[PDB]
RNA sequence: UAUAUAGGCGUCUGGGGGGAACGCGGGGAAGUGAAACAUCUCAGUACCCGUAGGAAGAGAAAACAAAAUGUGAUUCCGUG
RNA sequence: CUGCUGUGAAUCUGCCGGGACCACCCGGUAAGCCUGAAUACUUCCCAGUGACCGAUAGCGGAUUAGUACCGUGAGGGAAU
RNA sequence: AGCGAAAGCGAGUCUGAAUAGGGCGUAUCCACACAAGAGUGUGUGGUGUAGUGGUGUGUUCUGGACCCGAAGCGGAGUGA
RNA sequence: CUGUGGGUAGGGGUGAAAGGCCAAUCAAACUCCGUGAUAGCUGGUUCUCCCCGAAAUGCAUUUAGGUGCAGCGUCGCAUG
RNA sequence: AAGUCCAAGAGUGCGGCAGUGAGACGGCGGGGGAUAAGCUCCGUGCGUCGAGAGGGAAACAGCCCAGAUCGCCGGCUAAG
RNA sequence: AAAACACAGGUCCGUGCGAAGUCGCAAGACGAUGUAUACGGACUGACGCCUGCCCAAGGUAGCGA
RNA sequence: UGCACUACGAGUAAAGAUGCUCGUUACGCGCGGCAGGACGAAAAGACCCCGGGACCUUCACUACAACUUGGUAUUGGUGC
RNA sequence: UCUGAUCGUAUUGGGCCUCUAACCUCGGACCGUAUAUCCGGUUCAGGGACAGUGCCUGGUGGGUAGUUUAACUGGGGCGGUUGCCUCCUAAAAUGUAACGGAGGCGCCCAAAGGUUCCCUCAACCUGGACGGCAAUCAGGUGUUGAGUGUAAGUGCACAAGGGAGCUUGACUGCGAGACGGACAUGUCGAGCAGGGACGAAAGUCGGGACUAGUGAUCCGGCACCUCUGAGUGGAAGGGG
C-alpha cells in the first residue's frame, strides 16, 4: 500500500529580510522573493533571481507607485 | 554525448581558453566565435578543440 | 611516548602568522564547467574554519 | 670386475641431553583497529625450528657528503 | 641492500655509488678472512635497600605446596 | 618576521597587466594632521609587544586505561 | 555377542548416514598460550556540605537504543 | 521613552569541562484514524512532571493552589 | 527405531595396471600380493508386468493403452 | 529468602494490590490435608526484533590448493 | 649514406624423421649380504631428448579459506521510498514532522543568449471562393481571461509576451557589503581596471523572468607557466 507522494523541497529562506525604517549598509538584500512580489525605486536595484538589494547607505522604505508595491532607500541625514 | 564539453582555443597563442556544451545534431561542425584571450590580452577568434 | 599528529589534516589545514586557522574550499576541483566564474572565484582562496570546528581541527593538528 | 670404488674389519679423537633470561639465522599467525571488510594494522609480536656466547651480532669503506681547503671502521645511547 | 629462475662482462683510458637516466666532476676499489671496548639478561650466589605487602595481603606456596585434591592425559590446583 | 606552491621578497608579500581591489601579517594603545563620512581609512609621532622551564588540577593521546562479562579466532600440544 | 592386544586425532577421524560418535559437551573435542580477545550491549562505580542547573530538539550519519556539530548547563575572561 | 536595575543573578564573544540527542501529559491550532484510542506526527517566550516536596482532587508523576535554608506547642491566607 | 539407512538385484561412468581412486609436501602406502567375470565412483533397491503401418533411406513419428 | 504481629470487597496506581483509599471481617498459637494467589522456585525467554558469531550453499567478492596450457633450464648429435 | 633489385660467404629460429650419451622404468640378472620384496652399485632390456622437476605465464577451479549481503518501517517480512525543484499541510516573518495530499528534474537553446528599436494578445461580434466551429484576410469589441521551452508557484500588458538589425558579456583580473546557515555546501552583489558588443548618447551586457537539470575528497588524464630539479648541466617526477 505505497504512497505516491512524500517528496518536498528544501527551505528556501524567502521573505524581507530588512523590513520598514531599518538603517542599511550599501549592499544589503532587502527581500528574497521569487519573481516581483516587490519593485524596486530609487537606490534600490534587483538581482539574479529577483532578489532586491539597497544601492546607498540609507534607510529602508515601503510605498507603492502606479500600482506596484515597491522598495527605497531613503538618505539618512548626518546628524 | 548529445551534447558535450568542447574546448574552445584561440588561433594566435593556441591556448585553450574555454570550454562549454555545444549541439553535434543542431551544429554538426566545430563553431568559431570571438572571445576574450587572456594571453594576447585582446578579443582573438576562437574555434573548438 | 610521543604525540602523533594526523596526517590526514596536517596536511589539509595550515596555521597564519597570528593563528587562525585556515583551509582550502571545496567543490572546485572537477566538473568545474558549468560552474560560472563568478562561483569559481568564490570558491578559490583560503578561508578560515568556522569556530565550531575550530577546536576539532586544532586537537587534530596538534595531537 | 679389470683397474678402482661402495662396502667390510680394526684403532684413535669428538658429538648425543639439560638449562630462566639475553644473541644470530630461518618459518610465522589470528583475536583486534579501520566503528563492516579484503590492501593495510595487529606484527615480524605469539609460537616454532636451527644455533651458540658469556655476551652475541656488525666491523676496517666498491662509505657518507656536496664543491665545504669536508668527515673518516663498527657498535649503543640523545636529538634530528 | 637482498632470495630464486634465465642470461652473462672488463683489470685501471677497469669497475661501482652519488635516489630513473645521460655527460662532467666527486668518493671508493665488489665478488677472501678474523677482531676486543663501549652494549642486552639473571637459572645461581654474596652484601644491602624500601614515604613495599603483613596472613582474604605479599609468590599458587609464612604451615604437607606445585602437596592434598580434580582430570585418562596435557593440565588445573587450594586451606591452615 | 611575515607572505607565497616555489623560486623569491620581506614590515611587507600573493594575486593579478595595475599602490586596483582584495588575502594574510605588520602586538597594542593614545596625540596630530589628510581624507571622505561606504561602515572608516591613510601617514606622522609617542608607551614598547613576552616567552619559556619546574610542579598542581581538568580533559585528551599511545598502552588493558574505571571494573566485570560472551559466544567464537589462531598457534602448539592431549586424548579411541 | 564378548575378552585381551592394537590402528585411525580435529577442519581431522569414524559413520548400514542420525550432523550421529570422538572420555557425562560436538554444525568442528580438550588443555595451555596470543589474552587482561572484542562487545555501539547489560550490570557495577565506595565519604560530606555549599553555589549554579539542564535535554529528550535541528542537521548528517552502513544511521535510527551510537556518534559529530549546533541548541540548552557550568566555570574563567572581555564589554556592560 | 521609560521600567526592576545593592538584579534579571540578564545579553553578546571567546575559551576548560560536560550531559542531552528514548520524553509524558494538560489547553489551544492541525495532519493520519472512524475527525476512536491513555493512539501517532507536528506549532505553541504555553504549563507541570521529567529534575518538585507541601495543600486539594477518596486513593492517583503530568489537573488546581503553591516553588521546601533550618527551628517555634503564633497569626494571615490560597485551591478546596 | 520408522515409511528412514543398509541390503542381495539392476543401470551408467572411470580404470590396460608401482592402474583408476584415496592418505601424504614427498618417498611411500592401501586398491592388491588383485587384472575388465577385477577395482573405484554414481544413482536406484528382491521378484513379475509393462506397446504397432511408415516407424546410399520410405514420414509425422508418437501410439493413439 | 528486600522486609513483616503478610485478610476480604470495590476502587486507585507502570493500566491484574497482603503493603495505597474507603468499608467489611477477624481472639493468640499450632497440627493434618487441598493446591487458588504470592505475576510461586527453577533456567540474564530457546519464540519475535536488534547487534555479534558460527557452520552450510552458490553462476556474491577476493584469494589459494589442485588440475591444465605455453616460454625457458636440465637439453644433446645427424639428416631433410 | 644519400634513389636503390639482387648478391657471394658466415651467424640463426621453426616443422618433420631419426640416433644415444643426458635423463627415466616397481622389466631381468648379479654384488654389498648369512638373513633383505628396502636401499645403493654393475650390467642387460626397453623408452628418450619426450616425460618429470625449477623459474615465468594464460585458463578451469566453493575443492578449501577470509568475508560482505544498508536503513526507514505504527513489531518484522513483503511492497514502497532514499538526492534536487514547486504548491497545500504550515497556525498571515523565517522555519516545522508523518509510509500526509499533488506533481516535476538527472535537461534544452550557438539561439530560446547580449544589446537597439518597434508591436500587443485570447476570446467574442459582423463579411468574405473553396475555407468547415475552428487556417489567411477586413472592421469592431476586447486591460489580461492568450503566451511566457520544460513541474507548480511567484511575476510579466511599463511587458519578462510578439517581431527585426547587429553581435558572442554563455568575458579576463577582482569585489565593498549581505542573505542562508551545525560544518561542508548554496545564493545576491553595486562598483574598479583590460578588451569587446549593441546604441546618436545616456546606458545594458560576468548566460536564459525566477526557483530543479546535479556528486565532496582521494587518485589519476590532458594543455600552458618567471616554479622545483636529490654533487653540477639537463632530463624523469613533482608543483601552479
Amino acid at each position: 500500500s505505497s504512497s505516491r507522494n512524500g517528496r518536498d523541497s528544501a527551505a528556501q529562506r524567502l521573505g524581507v529580510k530588512r523590513f520598514g525604517g531599518q538603517v542599511v549598509k550599501a549592499g544589503e538584500i532587502l527581500v528574497r522573493q521569487r519573481g516581483t512580489h516587490f519593485h524596486p525605486g530609487v537606490n534600490v536595484g534587483r538581482g539574479g533571481d529577483d532578489t532586491l538589494f539597497a544601492l546607498a547607505p540609507g534607510a529602508v522604505e515601503f510605498g507603492a507607485k502606479r500600482g506596484r508595491k515597491t522598495v527605497n532607500i531613503v538618505p539618512v541625514a548626518r546628524p | 554525448d548529445v551534447r558535450p564539453k568542447i574546448t574552445l582555443a584561440c588561433e594566435v597563442c593556441k591556448h585553450r581558453n574555454y570550454i562549454t556544451k555545444k549541439n553535434r545534431r543542431n551544429d554538426p561542425d566545430r563553431l568559431e566565435i570571438k572571445k576574450f584571450c587572456p594571453n594576447c590580452g585582446t578579443h582573438q577568434p576562437h574555434k573548438e578543440s | 611516548p610521543k604525540a602523533k599528529t594526523h596526517s590526514g589534516a596536517s596536511k589539509r589545514f595550515r596555521r597564519t602568522g597570528t593563528g587562525k586557522i585556515v583551509r582550502q574550499k571545496a567543490n572546485r576541483r572537477h566538473l568545474l564547467e558549468h560552474k560560472p566564474t563568478k562561483r569559481t572565484r568564490r570558491l578559490d582562496g583560503r578561508t578560515t574554519v568556522s569556530a565550531a570546528d575550530n577546536s576539532r581541527i586544532n586537537k587534530l593538528l596538534n595531537g
